[PDB]
């Protein structure tokens, strides 16, 4: 579990760089109303699906910045 | 540029263009590594582009607002600019030479580097270590 939280916050982390804004309210569908009631236990007790695709987003979009973005390829083959 | 984005959010202006380049193309994965940048951007990566797409002024425009500290080199940029381009001053290129290989040389940020490198004719050995992407 502390392992998982960690994993978490470090994608969170990558977020914060930038252009996260953006992508969210472009990206946002249906599914929506899921994402947003997604408490931080959710993602401690990970909701996997909706993550990836939101991170592959935000490889293949130009928001990811060199080394964070190698980070997140290295995620999704190791846990994804 | 010309398909999809933002349609970049600004104007269509060449620096502009280029910023794209750098941003949305290549330089990031997923953004990150190595580069100096200032309020989000590679300001060195955006001369060396400028200056390679052929759009000196700009680049030297780019310089100009840079918020840096080299800013000798920056007068050398102009007046490499203001000439032919073969910016032979009688004077100073002996001085920024030294600089360069002392300081620069053994170091540094590869556009900075490159950006040396190519306007002052640094080095004639010949090679830019990070930033030569294409035959």
């Amino acid at each position: 579990l502390v392992r998982k939280s960690y994993q978490a916050l470090a994608l969170w982390k990558l977020l914060c760089e930038h252009q996260f804004t953006i992508i969210v309210a472009e990206l946002q569908k249906e599914l929506q109303e899921q994402l947003k009631i997604t408490t931080f236990k959710d993602l401690v007790i990970r909701d996997k699906e909706l993550t990836g695709a939101l991170i592959a987003s935000l490889i293949n979009c130009y928001i990811r910045d060199n080394a964070a973005v190698d980070g997140i390829s290295l995620h999704l083959q190791d846990i994804c | 540029v010309f398909g999809n984005l933002h349609q970049l959010g600004g104007v269509p202006g060449t620096y502009q263009l280029v910023r794209s380049f750098l941003n949305i193309k290549l330089p990031a994965p997923l953004p990150g590594l190595q580069d100096g940048e200032v309020e989000g951007h590679p300001v060195w990566a955006l001369i060396y582009y400028c200056m390679r797409c052929g759009d000196l002024l700009a680049a030297s425009q780019v310089v100009n607002r840079a918020q840096h500290q080299l800013g000798e080199f920056k007068t050398w940029f102009q007046e490499y600019m203001n000439s032919k381009d073969r910016r032979l001053s009688p004077a100073t290129e002996n001085k920024l030479r030294l600089h360069y290989r002392r300081a620069l040389r053994n170091n540094t940020d590869p556009y900075k580097r490159a950006v040396y490198c190519i306007i002052g004719r640094c080095d004639v050995t010949d090679n830019q270590s990070e930033v030569a992407d294409k035959t």
